[PDB]
């Protein structure tokens, strides 16, 4: 009972771990990409003279 | 006191040999019964994974 079911919810846990990751990974990308487009959009010194 | 004993022991012996024989049935029962719980609560668990 347990060995079999242990393995069940366990395989799923893993394939839904990399699912967890991919999400967090893609979003982290789109944040940074947008943030790179932002940063570059105005003077790489303009951000400085604004600071 | 000889009759006292034969009666006394013979009595509690009749009652505890009753005790033990009735649990010997119950005992041999609980194996064959958990042996079927096995197959039942295993088929039930098996198509519960699927």
């Amino acid at each position: 009972r347990v060995k079999k079911v242990r393995e069940m919810e366990l395989i799923y846990a893993r394939a839904q771990l990399e699912l967890e990751v991919s999400k967090a990974q893609q979003l982290a990308n789109v944040e940074a990409k947008k943030f790179k487009e932002m940063t570059e959009a105005l003077g790489p010194g303009t951000i400085r003279d604004l600071a | 006191a000889m009759s006292m004993a034969v009666e006394s022991t013979g009595n509690a012996k009749a009652e505890a040999e009753s005790r033990a024989e009735a649990a010997r049935i119950e005992g041999e029962g609980s194996v064959l019964q958990a042996k079927l719980k096995a197959q039942a609560l295993a088929i039930e668990t098996e198509a519960e994974l699927e």
